[PDB]
């Protein structure tokens, strides 16, 4: 029933929107440790602008994907089920690095030792690239789909893992969302960490573009719908805007603009290309988990329908207020000095 | 070790390691509040320096509270994959409410409150903390309320074409005896641990400046503190107390078993004794207890032992041993019953000592202090150890007066992954949280031997 196809689509916008939000957060933490390197003056001012530019509302955006997982467990059980289990390992590595992220962002500056910073650098990189590579293998996977036999089991192999595909999902993610940081902090701050902004930016708008036009155009001549190819084609014309908006700093605001549109493409062609089916079966398409067939109970879906759709409208009329709260840019000037403590107590 | 003992040690161990930090939280979030909303009314600078120092404390305590819940919300997918599809229907209902509910906005308005000192207007500011205070307290009922029903199932009905248990009415799920109880109960648990913490945390600072660092500004800080932490942590164990005993009304009657575990019954007793240690011998026994705790009444009840019920349950269900780990849960038990003594003990002394304004100056009173902070922690791990570890047979324990078909054993519920697999999951987990653990806990000493720091002097 109708249901089970808007709880679908509503799964689809709770990533929808995980990915528009910590696109950039992943991305402002891929780039930290070039802006150190690259970004004159002494380096440490220059990681603490980034990172304060997502410093109150990544906690927030991170709560999408926890969102997004309970909502899958709620709607969709066999789902949840079968793909977790099955990706036990490449979400292994997803769960290690936002387990370091959450703390050494908010312990980051709690202490004044360049040995210190330098872990908690760490932790941060480490919790940007892994989510960033393999958030993209991971919904390749799912597109490609997964040896399911008649029982339910998977007994997945490496191939069907670590595929010419999948790699290319990976870093046309990661890609897509290190171009997505840099121009988020280029609309966030001011002055010459904004200039290096925009000059990563650049780097990134080439080579970004082949891997997310051949990531796309791959997913939609193989698995993709009919309809899905208005969203490659806005997803291209999103792109050459985008690209064209960097090279040409006309305006920041549209350069994010036609960047987020891109990462809401790429997530709309995905789902767009897995509609029917929940895990696509490669041993056979009758075994393969539908909505029709792994989805909750009518009662279920009926009842979560109408706290979703209180909750999430407040949820974003709020989490908007956020950003606009914090909408003024912030600058090398603007950062205190640093509060931390000595190492060795006095 | 199989598969199905390793993913068990895995998931005690990892999620042990996240509630060693949410007790604070839930607790400490409306002391903080509290403290605020006093400076806003009374405008006394005293109350802004306490909440920029135990904000502190409490902005460390809640990143690592968060990096470790994560971990919980893929597991059961992971791990009992087979599990999450027998009560997803109705599992998964209480916690995706809980992320609209209670992450979102707990998640969205610390960043506020951090970030907001300065930007938004004082009592907007205000209202951040108290929101945030609001959420931990409801994510808590949905999380627990979706555990009860583990429990103690009731709501849900089982299908025998599709073989899963279904829901039938949300409002009788997060209105069950249990979830109730337990919310009621460990909600008393996280003040009682924040309030001894604020107490340990100020008394001891009281000491210090008294005998050192002679400063009359910071102790008149403090005191206020060291009273309002003993205040509160004296009423969370009146609360304690209460729910306490109605979670011992519910257990009875809905898991003879774990009862019967609590107090290692070998066989079915009327008014049975409850003994406090083993090796069984029964050292240094204490009646009129277990028959109160079941239906308080000191007398007038029999408990069944846990043969009796081993062979009702292998008749009931099928073959099976159905016996918990009667040590670990006997122990656990209490553990978490004696661990009271401590903060108990340690309000009391603190609040003679600083009746009619008088300040503490004895070095012992600091040591003791230092050691009633883990006492909480330890009694609120216990109990979540006691409770889980008691059904130890059920991942889904059976209803008396419910649905006797929605039942599933441990052993069923585990998913079908290779013992190697989950082993290097064990040891990432571990090694991993020891080190951010051993990390917190010396970035919370570092933070309390420096206590106010002197850019948080005046609120401007
Ligand atoms: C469930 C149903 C409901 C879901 C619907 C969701 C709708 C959400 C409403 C969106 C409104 C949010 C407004 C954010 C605060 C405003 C910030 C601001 O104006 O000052 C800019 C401020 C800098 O201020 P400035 O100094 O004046 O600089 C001026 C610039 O030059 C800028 O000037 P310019 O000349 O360069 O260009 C002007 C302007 C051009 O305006 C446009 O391009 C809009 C065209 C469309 O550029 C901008 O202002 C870009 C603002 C970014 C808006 C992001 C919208 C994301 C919505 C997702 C929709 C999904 C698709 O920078 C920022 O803070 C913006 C960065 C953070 C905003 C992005 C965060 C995402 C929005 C939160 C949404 C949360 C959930 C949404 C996902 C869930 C989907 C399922
Ligand atoms: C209440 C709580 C809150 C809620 C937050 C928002 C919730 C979103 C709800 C999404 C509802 C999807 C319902 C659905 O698609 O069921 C299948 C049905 C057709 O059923 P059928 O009987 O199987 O059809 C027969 C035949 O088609 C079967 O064979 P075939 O393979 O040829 O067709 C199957 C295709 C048919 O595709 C279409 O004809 C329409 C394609 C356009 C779909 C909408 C995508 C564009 C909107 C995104 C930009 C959105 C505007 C920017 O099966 C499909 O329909 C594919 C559906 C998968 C779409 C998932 C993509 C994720 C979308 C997330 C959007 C979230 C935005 C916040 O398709 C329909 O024609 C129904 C009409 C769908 C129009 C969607 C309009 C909603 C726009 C959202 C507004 C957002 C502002 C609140
Ligand atoms: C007046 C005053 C009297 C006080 C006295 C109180 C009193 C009488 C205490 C008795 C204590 C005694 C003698 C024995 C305790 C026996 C026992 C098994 C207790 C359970 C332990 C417990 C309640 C809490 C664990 C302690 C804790 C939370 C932290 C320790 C410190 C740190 C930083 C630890 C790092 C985390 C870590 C290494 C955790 C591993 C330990 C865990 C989480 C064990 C839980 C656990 C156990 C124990 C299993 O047996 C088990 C079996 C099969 C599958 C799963 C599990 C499982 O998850
Ligand atoms: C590290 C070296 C280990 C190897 C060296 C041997 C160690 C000897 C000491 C261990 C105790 C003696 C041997 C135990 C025999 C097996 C377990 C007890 C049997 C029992 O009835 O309880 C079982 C507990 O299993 C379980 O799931 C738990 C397994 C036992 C460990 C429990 C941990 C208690 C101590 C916790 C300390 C806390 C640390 C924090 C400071 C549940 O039986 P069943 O339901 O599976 O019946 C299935 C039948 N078909
Ligand atoms: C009694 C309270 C309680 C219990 C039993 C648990 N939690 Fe928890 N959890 C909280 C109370 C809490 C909290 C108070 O809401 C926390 C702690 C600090 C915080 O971040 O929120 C939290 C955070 C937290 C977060 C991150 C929230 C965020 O992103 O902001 C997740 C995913 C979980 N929890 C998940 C769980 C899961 C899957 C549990 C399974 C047993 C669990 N928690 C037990
Ligand atoms: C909503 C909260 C919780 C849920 C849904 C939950 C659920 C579970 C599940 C599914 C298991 C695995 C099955 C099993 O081990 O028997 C489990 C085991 C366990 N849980 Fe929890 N748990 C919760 C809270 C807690 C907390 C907060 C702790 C510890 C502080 C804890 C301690 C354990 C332990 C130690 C185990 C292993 C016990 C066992 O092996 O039987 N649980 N729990
Ligand atoms: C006389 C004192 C206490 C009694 C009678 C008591 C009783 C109980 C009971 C009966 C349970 C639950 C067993 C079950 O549901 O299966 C329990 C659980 C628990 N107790 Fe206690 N307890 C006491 C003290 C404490 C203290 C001091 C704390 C924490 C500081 C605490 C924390 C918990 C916690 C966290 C649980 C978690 C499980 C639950 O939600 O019930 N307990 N307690």
């Amino acid at each position: 029933m109708v249901l089970q196809e808007l709880w679908f689509g509503v799964i689809a916008a709770l990533f929808l929107g995980f990915f528009i939000l910590e696109g950039f957060d992943f991305g402002v933490g891929m780039l930290m440790a070039p802006f150190a390197h690259v970004g004159m003056g002494d380096p440490e001012t220059h990681r603490r602008t980034a990172l304060n530019t997502i410093g109150p509302v990544w906690d927030g955006n991170e709560v999408w994907l926890i969102t997004a997982g309970a909502a899958i467990f709620a709607a969709f059980p066999g789902w949840y089920a079968t793909v977790f289990s099955a990706l036990y390992l490449p979400l292994l590595a997803i769960l290690f690095g936002m387990i370091l992220r959450a703390v050494a962002i908010e312990w980051r500056g709690k202490i004044d030792d360049p040995k210190w910073r330098t872990g908690a650098d760490f932790g941060i990189a480490a919790g940007s690239w892994l989510p960033a590579l393999l958030w993209g293998v991971a919904f390749a996977i799912l597109v490609r789909g997964l040896p399911v036999d008649a029982n339910g089991h998977v007994a997945l192999s490496i191939p069907d893992v670590l595929n010419a595909y999948t790699l290319l999902g990976g870093l046309a993610t990661a890609g897509l969302f290190s171009l997505y940081g840099a121009v988020f902090i280029a609309l966030k701050t001011s002055g010459p960490i904004r200039d290096d902004a925009y000059r990563f930016a650049v780097w990134l708008s080439l080579p970004v573009a082949g891997l997310v036009a051949g990531f796309g155009l791959w997913t939609q001549l193989a698995y993709g719908k009919d309809w899905t190819w208005l969203v490659l084609a806005v997803a291209g014309c999103a792109q050459a805007a985008a690209t064209v908006l960097v090279w040409r700093r006309v305006s920041d605001g549209w350069a994010f603009m036609c960047t987020l549109i891109v990462v809401a493409a790429v997530v709309v062609l995905l789902f767009g290309a897995l509609y029917p089916n929940l895990v696509p079966s490669t041993l056979n398409p009758q075994w393969s988990l539908t909505i029709h067939n792994a989805s909750s109970t009518p009662y279920t879906l009926k009842i979560m329908t109408w706290v979703t759709a209180f909750f999430a409208p407040l949820t974003v009329a709020y989490q908007t207020w956020t950003y606009w709260v914090f909408r003024q840019r912030i600058s090398a000037e603007r950062i205190p000095p640093p509060t931390g403590l000595a190492r060795r107590a006095p | 070790m199989n598969v199905v003992d390793i993913s068990r040690w895995q998931f005690g161990i990892t999620t042990v390691y996240h509630f060693i930090f949410v007790p604070l939280t839930i607790g400490l979030a409306p002391l903080i509040a509290v403290m605020q909303t006093l400076w806003v009314v009374t405008d006394n600078p005293a109350w802004y320096r306490l909440t920029k120092f135990f904000g502190k404390l409490f902005l460390i305590n809640f990143a690592i509270g968060v990096a470790t819940g994560i971990v919980q919300e893929f597991q059961f997918g992971m791990n009992w994959s087979e599990y999450s599809r027998f009560v997803g229907d109705v599992f998964g209902a209480p916690l995706a409410m809980e992320g609209l509910a209670a992450f979102f906005f707990e998640s969205t308005f610390i960043g506020l409150w951090i970030f907001g000192w300065n930007r938004l207007p004082r009592l907007v500011h205000l209202a951040c903390i108290w929101i945030v205070a609001i959420a931990v307290n409801v994510s808590a009922f949905f999380i627990i309320a979706a555990n009860s029903f583990m429990q103690h199932p009731v709501g849900a009905h089982y299908n025998p074409t599709t073989g899963r248990a279904e829901l039938s009415s949300i409002v009788v799920l997060l209105t069950n005896n249990t979830a109730q109880a337990a919310f009621t109960h460990t909600v008393s648990g996280a003040l009682l641990t924040a309030g001894t913490f604020v107490a340990a945390v100020s008394a001891w600072w009281l000491v210090r400046s008294s005998t050192t660092h002679a400063d009359s500004d910071t102790q008149a800080m403090y005191r206020p503190a060291t009273i309002l932490g003993c205040w509160v942590a004296l009423a969370a164990t009146a609360g304690l107390l209460f729910t306490g005993d109605h979670q011992g009304k519910l257990m009875f009657q809905q898991q003879p078993m774990k009862m019967a575990s609590a107090e290692s019954l070998c066989d079915t007793q009327t008014d049975p004794n409850f003994s406090v240690l083993t090796v069984l011998t029964r050292v240094i026994e204490v009646p009129y207890v277990l028959p109160f705790l079941a239906e308080g009444r000191i007398s007038g009840v029999t408990l069944q032992g846990i043969r009796d019920l081993q062979q009702e349950y292998q008749q009931r269900f099928g073959p099976n041993d159905y016996r918990p780990n009667l040590f670990v849960t006997y122990w656990s038990f209490r553990m978490m019953i004696g661990l009271m003594a401590i903060p108990v003990l340690f309000a009391l002394i603190a609040l003679w000592l600083t009746r009619g304004g008088q300040i503490p100056n004895q070095r012992w009173f600091s040591w003791l202090a230092l050691l009633t902070m883990p006492a909480p922690f330890l009694a609120n791990s216990a109990g979540w150890v006691f409770t889980e570890m008691g059904r130890q047979p059920w991942v889904v324990v059976p209803n008396p007066t419910g649905d006797q078909l929605v039942r599933l054993t441990v052993k069923a519920g585990v998913s079908d992954h290779s013992a190697t697999v989950v082993a290097t999951s064990l040891l990432m987990f571990t090694l991993v949280y020891a080190v951010l653990a051993v990390i917190w806990c010396w970035l919370l000493k570092r933070y309390i031997v420096e206590g106010p720091l002197e850019h948080d002097a005046e609120p401007a």
